[PDB]
This record gives C-alpha cells, structure tokens and sequence, in this order.
C-alpha cells in the first residue's frame, strides 16, 4: 500500500509546484500572449519528443523536468517513469491554461 | 475494549497530530528539492546567491507550521488511508449526492446500517456560487460580445446582456423600452456593483437589474468548489451510542494536524450525528447571511470571508474495512519510523532538518556552487 500512496503524494506535490511556478511565470506575459500560447503548445506536445525549440519561453524547471526528470529531481524514486512525468506536465499545462482563461 | 473500526480513528488522529506532513509519505529529500524549485524563480542570479539561497531556505523555515495544506489533500489522504488505492479510486469516481434540505436522505441511509458491524466514511463537497459582481454600462457602438470582460452584466440601450466566465452570451429579457429606462437612469461611471435601502433613481435601476438577473439564476451555473471534508462513523461496542468524527484541513486556517491538536474533531462529535446533518442542511437552505456564517464558522473553522452567496452540500458514502485501514496506517508509520528520533517530535525535527539540507543542496546545484 505505502509505495502507491507515496508515489501519489509525490506526484501531487510536483503538480502543485508546477502550478505555482507556471502561474507566477504566466503573471508576466505580454499582451501578445506569448507565454500562454507556449503553454498551450506544451499541453499538446508529443510525449516522445526529446527536444524543445531553442529559445523556448517555458520555465526552466518544466523543460528540465521533461527532458531528464530523474536528474531534475534526483530524490524522486525510479517507480516514477519519464512518460508519467511528461503526461503530468501536459495535464497540468492543460488545466492551468483553461483555468487561466476561465473555462474551468 | 474498543472496536477495530474505532481504532482506525485513533491511529489516524494520533499519526496526524504527531507527524503532520510526514503522513503524506513524501520523502523529506523530495520535499526540500521541490521547495527549492518553487523558490528559484524569486532568486535574482545577478545578485548575491548565498544571500538569497540562505534567505529562501530560511523563509520556507517559518512556513512549515503555517496552514499551507488544502482541504482536498487532507480529504484525499483520509480516503486513501482508510480505503487503499483500489477502493479510493472507485470512491473518487462515485457520484456525489445532493443533501436534502433537512438531510432526510443522508439521515435515512445511515439508519439502514448496523452501527455495530458497519464503518462509514462520508466525504462532502461544499460549493459556493460566484454570480457577477459588476454591472457595466456601455453603448452598442462600444460593445462587442466577444471582446468584453467576462462574468459581468452589460446594460445596453436595446439589450441587457450577461456574459458568463466561459463566453456564452445571455439575453436577460428586458425589452428595448425597459433598457432605455435603465440606461438613462444610471450615471456616467464605467462600472457599478451588484452588491451593496435605495434612495436615488440610480439605485432603483441597479436594484431592479439585480432582480431581473436573480429571477433567472436558474439558467446559469456559477457554482465553484469551496470546501472539502470527511466524516467517519466507526463501529460501536454493543449498546454504545453512535459517534461520527469530522476530518478537515483549511488552507489559510489550519492543517489536518492542527485540526486534531485542537480536538475540534471531538468537539463536533459530541453534538451528535443527526444534529450535525441538520445544521448542515440549514447551511444549504438559509438565505440569512449571519446564520450561514454562524454555521460555517462553527463547523469549518479553526478552534482558537462572510459567506454572503448561498452554499450547497453534497456527499458520497462508503464502507471501511478497519483491518485494511490499520494495515495501511502501519505501513505509513513504518515509513515514519525510518527517521531517527527518540519520540515523534524528534522524528519531525529530523524530517525538517533532512528536508532543509535537500532544499539547500538543490538550490546550490542549480545556481553553480
Ligand atoms: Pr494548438
Ligand atoms: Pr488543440
Ligand atoms: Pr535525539
Ligand atoms: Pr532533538
């Protein structure tokens, strides 16, 4: 029981940290919605994609977490897969932006 | 002699009161590393880094005891612990039932249970409605319904529109004669409030628009998730009376730990289960704001933000296996007891010091030290 419960709460704390960091970063978007449009692209990103565009607006943590999640957070257990991290990044990005633009 | 279903509340309350955030299962190393991540945007790396790293690490210090836990995480931890992963998943997808005005449904369904061989976990969501605050007076020549700000009422000369937060345009009904009566009745300020005894024809024009809106509240959905909590009614021994225990955190007010430390769980239990459902129903029925704030504070506030717009109560219920729940809590205390410490406070201090070392090291690896 405990490992599944711990993985859940570890994944939840990550999502919470993603939401807080992305939101602080979204609070300083211009009137051209550059950062928000970047966030929209991220929620549709191919999960096999192993490379971001060179001058990507995305926050450093998000892209580091996507590329090598176990180097980004070297205390995270191996039972969290790179695919699971990446699915979470897209589901968080999709939820934040829809909330940010007030559809939820 | 105490029933196993009751030992579940005992262990759960005892573990949360003693260990707090450690009960999530999160390794201290994971938690410090993360805190470093949500604190590294605030670090200007053209300034002094060891300045800011030590400052940031120290700011997260005086926050650990601060209420930064949400009601959903506490409610989720409780369901997960008493149900295990599989049944908490199915419980998470179970549909909420709306409480009756007098709580007849929840009252009655509890009566269909043997209080000596059944152990109920009840999870509640409280929803507030968020109607528009602002009435905007504008002309047709200045109003594109796609451009306009959302969650507002817009008074035109020939229409009276409501634009919800999603984008859907709504015609509130007043004919084109009525709209000009209101337009010429209201002043030149760009915005106006839909919440504040009228005296000026401006105030009557605003109050009737509030009325014209409120008679068609049916057509909309302003409701947002407001608060979450759980209730546990374990088994009783023989002729013992039934007892319930509420569990909750409240972001900004208290943690699940604080809730237990203050024994508010035990305070609310003594008012009995049925009298609780009753005051819970009035919260969903009342239109008096002082009464709605009286109950809401008594039920869901710290032991030691006026609820103006209505609240509604919904619930879903399930049965606990106390053997499973104790086994789940055992595995959790096994994790807790891997932290060096003579006593619980000593083990919490080890968690914090261990986490602070991970937050500091993760800050240093990211800022080239
Ligand atoms: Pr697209
Ligand atoms: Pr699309
Ligand atoms: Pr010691
Ligand atoms: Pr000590």
């Amino acid at each position: 029981f405990f490992k599944d419960y711990q993985k859940k709460n570890v994944m939840r704390l990550l999502q919470d940290s993603l939401e807080k960091i992305i939101n602080e970063w979204l609070k300083t978007d211009d009137e051209s919605h550059t950062k928000l449009k970047s966030l929209q692209e991220l929620s549709e990103m191919d999960i096999n994609a192993t490379s971001f565009a060179e001058h990507s607006p995305l926050p450093d943590f998000v892209t580091r977490l996507w590329l090598d999640p176990h180097k980004a957070l070297d205390a995270m257990d191996k039972n969290i897969s790179k695919n699971e991290i990446r699915k979470l990044i897209k589901e968080t990005a999709r939820e934040i932006e829809l909330v940010f633009t007030h559809q939820k | 002699l105490e029933s196993p279903g009751f030992m579940v509340h005992k262990k759960l309350k005892s573990m949360s009161q003693s260990y707090g955030v450690m009960m999530t299962g999160v390794p201290a190393e994971v938690l410090g590393q993360m805190q470093a991540e949500r604190s590294i945007p605030s670090i200007n790396k053209t300034g002094n880094l060891k300045q800011q790293i030590a400052k940031e690490v120290s700011k997260v210090c005086h926050m650990m005891t601060e209420p930064t836990q949400s009601c959903g995480q506490a409610s989720n931890d409780v369901c997960e612990l008493l149900l295990g992963k599989i049944e908490a998943e199915k419980f998470h997808f179970t549909k909420y039932e709306a409480l009756s005005a007098d709580g007849d449904n929840l009252k009655n369904v509890l009566e269909n249970t043997a209080p000596s061989s059944t152990n109920l976990l009840i999870r509640f969501e409280i929803d507030r409605e968020d109607p528009p605050i602002v009435l905007v007076k504008t002309k047709n020549e200045n109003f594109n319904p796609e451009t306009a700000v959302k969650n507002k009422i817009y008074l035109l000369e020939n229409k009276l529109y409501f634009i919800d937060k999603m984008g859907n345009l709504f015609n509130l009904g007043p004919g084109k004669k009525k709209c000009t009566q209101l337009f010429n009745a209201i002043g030149d300020s760009a915005e106006y409030s839909l919440c504040d005894e009228p005296e000026k024809p401006e105030d009557f024009a605003i109050s009737e628009i509030v009325d014209i809106f409120n008679e068609q509240k049916e057509r909309f959905d302003f409701w947002i998730g407001s608060h979450s909590f759980t209730i546990y009614i374990p088994q009783t021994l023989g002729e013992s009376p039934r007892q319930f225990y509420p569990y909750q955190a409240y972001f900004g007010s208290h943690t699940l730990q604080d809730w237990f430390v203050s024994d508010k769980d035990e305070y609310l239990s003594r008012i009995g289960i049925d009298k609780y459902i009753e005051k819970l129903a009035v919260l969903g029925k009342t239109t008096n704001t002082k009464e709605r704030s009286d109950i809401y504070a008594e039920f869901f506030s710290k032991r030691g933000n006026e609820k103006r717009q209505p609240l509604r109560v919904k619930f879903k219920i399930t049965e606990i296996n106390p053997e499973l729940a104790l086994k789940n809590l055992q595995e959790t205390q096994e994790f807790i007891d891997t932290h060096p410490g003579e006593n619980p406070s000593d083990k919490v201090e080890n968690y914090r010091n261990r986490a602070k070392l991970a937050m500091t090291e993760h800050l240093e690896s990211l800022l080239d030290i």
